[PDB]
RNA sequence: AUUAGCUAGUUGGUGAGGUAACGGCUCACCAAGGCGACGAUGCGUAGCCGACCUGAGAGGGUGAUCGGCCACACUGGGACUGAGACACGGCCCAGACUCCUACGGGAGGCAGCAGUAGGGAAUCUUCCGCAAUGGACGAAAGUCUGACGGAGCAACGCCGCGUGAGUGAUGAAGGUUUUCGGAUCGUAAAGCUCUGUUGUUAGGGAAGAACAAGUGCCGUUCGAAUAGGGCGGUACCUUGACGGUACCUAACCAGAAAGCCACGGCUAACUACGUGCCAGCAGCCGCGGUAAUACGUAGGUGGCAAGCGUUGUCCGGAAUUAUUGGGCGUAAAGGGCUCGCAGGCGGUUUCUUAAGUCUGAUGUGAAAGCCCCCGGCUCAACCGGGGAGGGUCAUUGGAAACUGGGGAACUUGAGUGCAGAAGAGGAGAGUGGAAUUCCACGUGUAGCGGUGAAAUGCGUAGAGAUGUGGAGGAACACCAGUGGCGAAGGCGACUCUCUGGUCUGUAACUGACGCUGAGGAGCGAAAGCGUGGGGAGCGAACAGGAUUAGAUACCCUGGUAGUCCACGCCGUAAACGAUGAGUGCUAAGUGUUAGGGGGUUUCCGCCCCUUAGUGCUGCAGCUAACGCAUUAAGCACUCCGCCUG
């Protein structure tokens, strides 16, 4: 059933923040990898390791736990659910947590974060917030 | 709740009564109807003033109007002032006015109307009660 | 949707007529379509829009004035002339009504400006002027203008100015309160000094007024022409309803001028008298049966100001219809559960497309209004200049990740094969075994029967107990267990026939075939219903004996329907896990039902790994608390129902 698969990865990592494992499993689709290269690249995520496996394959992250008790992901939150496709403009590009969070956004142009869709000035879906 | 469970039932939306429903509707006489003015003050027409008692702890005993108005509902209001001028068949204006202790009567008669006179000697309070201004 | 069926010129075709024009627009013919769960038809309701108000925004309410457009001109129908009407101050007809008539006949239409009647809580002057703007016609002057221009009314609202101002302690006088020292009304008055906005008097006196027209020229243009014009330039002349009004100048006086509302808590501000569930307040909680800071009065505060309160409205606070911006264990709320058409949503990889999406360009969303910024009016309000903004807009050109579409692959989702294992799963015909009663009889005597106590009932006609035998029904101990299975209600004797799903083992196959599902369909304990069957216990209604002040009840002995069967219907319950169905994820520990894999072992066994329901104690987190916790009420998502005191 699975309903979609963005859904799932992100809690995934979620509900592993208030256990505090060091390691992941995800299905890794095609959009699934691109977004783990955005917070690998982007100081979320110590490394992330792709499997290539015969079934359908596993991302794998290694999550970044940097300082004594301080979880650098507090929390994602999924927007575009199936049945509510939030398009934000290029004009009115959202900007979470204003001064410090992230929200990635799947452009034209490839699947962009706040900035790489802000100065290309391109918008589009609006796929997750991140804090 | 889900988002395609909203759209073909509509958010139904909280339908309110008025705070006095006679004073929402008058009439007009060839059309033989009941129209829907919402006109704020009506002059109405006293048929049996009796009175009678409060309903609870408050016991004493009240002044009760019973009204007609030119809707042509008969619709029982109260006399507010400190004993009142009213007889039968008279001029009454009536604004709006709740009165909790009282079982049924919503109306207050503004005593200072075209035929009401005002309360004999009253200083403070004086634009209620309709009374003029005794000396300057 | 407590409106589900509606239309026959309807809907189609052909030809014809008709209209400025396309057409069932009209008519003939021929055909039977069209409109519909995205809600037709119907009904109640209402002029729409730039905008107004409100909200932080998303939205909600209203559609007055000013600006756009349609519709209407006492009610209804037709039609002419005219470029243009089915004509607001035009005709013709009828309907009501008014008016006149010599009764034969006619005339009339204020929702044009005013005004009146009448309605209603309630809305204004029966003025002046065509000076400016406008139109109408004319070659022009001109004429005509209830458009418009202004004057007049009402605090109707917004803004603007006042109602004296400095000094002045004596804390005057007076007022109120008082423990009689005082306190406050307080620099507040008086006194002194002060200007004159306005009020008053007399003067001066704008811009709005640009012009047309007639005169003068120069230019150009036609012209038989330097006739005579035409336009074009400039030059002179001439034109005010408002109104001697704004305005300004000088002279005059504290002289003209403040009120209503609140004063327990919300909520800024309190005392004294009166008062005694009465009189009265009240938006909210609620105040007064004798010390009312809540009633009424007085003083004194406080509120705001030419206004203040109350009233009815709409928005807000109301996150209290929650898209941004809720819920559902017990607070209002999960449909009793299923099978599912429509609608809703989609695994993975890849090509492609561009409907959605993203973006440019162009066209446009008039003006006034909001808003950015200036400028003008003594500032303000108002007015003006410029700009932005507002469109699920259209065309056009780009972008290809995601969504939709198409083409092709992969196998985890789901399904199939095959090999197993569990079962009170259903339906059918039949089968027993104790036990209750009934009856036959032996044996046997005074009671048993029953309760808190006792009686009614049963008994010398032989009960009860007891022995054998007989009919008949319904219930199926022991096993029995937060044990099995079904989706739920539910199903426990036994065996057979028939039949549903479940779970494991992989891999053989399919290549997303799936999930949920409004209406619709079927199931759904007990009660009840209709027709017959059968009725041993049990048992509503009723009856009897007690109990009791009463017993239409609990108890008591009987006792009808019922339960029971086949068949048909009702389709409800605490139809309960008070938890809607599916997919994944998130410490454990622990039993227990069915497997499977292994580790020494044929074993028994122990130990470990592992699917599936099944229970308990538990971490994070969720929760208002109890509690819930890999069987969630944790964090997320797709779908359906339900709640708004």
């Amino acid at each position: 059933v699975m309903t979609d698969p963005i859904a799932d990865m992100l809690t995934r990592i979620r509900n592993a923040n208030m256990v505090r494992h060091e390691k992941l499993e995800i299905p890794a689709s095609k959009l699934k990898r691109e977004i783990a290269e955005i917070l690998k690249r982007e100081g979320f995520i110590r490394d992330v390791e792709f499997v290539e496996d015969s079934k359908q394959g596993i991302i794998r992250v290694f999550l970044k736990y940097g300082q004594n008790n301080e979880r650098v992901i507090t929390g994602l939150k999924r927007i575009s659910k199936p049945g509510l496709r939030v398009y934000a403009k290029s004009n009115e590009v959202p900007r979470v947590l204003n001064g410090l969070g992230i929200a990635i956004i799947s452009t034209s142009q490839g699947v962009l974060t706040d900035k790489e869709a802000r100065a290309k000035q391109a918008g589009g879906e609006v796929l997750a917030y991140v804090w | 709740p889900t988002i395609n469970q909203l759209i073909r039932k509509g958010r139904v939306s909280k339908v309110e009564n008025s705070k006095s429903p006679a004073l929402n509707k008058g009439y007009n006489s060839f059309k033989k109807e009941h129209t829907n003015v919402s006109s704020p003050q009506k002059r109405g027409v006293c048929t049996r003033v009796g009175t009678m008692t409060p309903k609870k702890p408050n016991s004493a005993l009240r002044k009760y109007a019973r009204v007609r108005l030119t809707n042509g509902i008969e619709v029982t209001a109260y006399i507010p002032g400190i004993g009142h001028n009213l007889q039968e068949h008279s001029v009454v204006l009536i604004r709006g006015g709740r009165v909790k202790d009282l079982p049924g009567v919503r109306y207050h008669i503004v005593r200072g109307a075209l035929d009401t006179a005002g309360v004999e000697n009253r200083a403070q309070g004086r634009s209620k009660y309709g009374t003029k201004k005794p000396k300057a």
